[PDB]
């Protein structure tokens, strides 16, 4: 545009004001681009920090949606689509009554995560059998525990709780005390396999 | 090659402005802007390289 304007006006000294205005606008644009290039590292590091801050929420969203989708294994009536979870996410992000006046970014993130879990559970369980509410709550609790920081993974404990209870330990099942029954004694033997229960 | 064509064309315009000079403030501002323009395009050719 500068080139065509210059060759249209032939660089007249009377057209100098119009030429100079365009030239200084171009210089301003070039200075803005140069500032952007000279600050690439700072902007990239800031974006990386923000992405690291918001990563756990995204991981929680993905885990929640895929648990929702695999919910079809329990019952044929638990068919949930991607649009359903997208609606849940947009509802918690935008139509959040708990975010009416919250301004602190970390506080908004915490509120968003908590209300995401709550709203997902409510909307999924409104159309789920009453005997399966506790299962979905347990799954969301596990997702939250995986996403939360400062806590052990409890991988061994959960594995024993779910599948580790059925392991061959029938040999040497002492009656223990009169209160303990044979099945309770076997359960004690199985649970004592864990290091935290070795003195059971 | 577009950049080189622009360089040649505005060198021609610089010669034309030098011929037309002999308002003085207009000429001085034009020369200053042309010099900034020249250094900018030297940088642009370097970044194209």
């Amino acid at each position: 545009s500068l080139l065509q304007a210059l060759n249209e006006v032939k660089g007249r000294i009377l057209d100098d004001d119009t030429i100079i205005t365009t030239l200084e606008n171009l210089k301003r644009e070039a200075a803005e681009v140069t500032r952007k290039v000279e600050e690439t590292d700072i902007v990239m590091q800031e974006v990386e920090t923000v992405s690291q801050q918001y990563l756990p929420l995204s991981t929680a969203c993905s885990s929640i949606y895929f648990t929702m989708e695999s919910l079809k294994q329990i019952h044929f009536l638990y068919q949930y689509s991607l649009q359903f979870f997208l609606d849940i996410y947009h509802n918690v992000l935008y139509e959040n009554p708990n975010l009416k006046g919250v301004t602190d970014h970390t506080q908004r993130l915490s509120i968003i995560t908590k209300d995401l879990f709550q709203v997902a559970f409510n909307r999924v369980a409104r159309g789920m059998l009453h005997q399966d509410h506790i299962t979905f709550a347990m799954l969301l609790a596990r997702i939250k525990l995986k996403g939360t920081v400062g806590e052990p993974t409890y991988d061994a404990e959960f594995q024993h709780f779910l599948r580790g209870n059925e392991i061959v330990l029938s040999a040497g099942s002492t009656p223990r005390i009169q209160g303990l029954t044979v099945e309770q004694a076997e359960a004690v033997v199985r649970l004592s396999c864990l290091p935290a229960f070795k003195d059971l | 090659m577009h950049l080189n064509v622009g360089l040649r064309k505005i060198k021609e315009t610089v010669d034309q402005v030098e011929e037309l000079r002999r308002k003085v403030n207009r000429s001085t501002a034009l020369l200053k802007s042309l010099s900034a323009e020249r250094e900018r395009w030297e940088k642009t050719s370097e970044t194209f390289k």
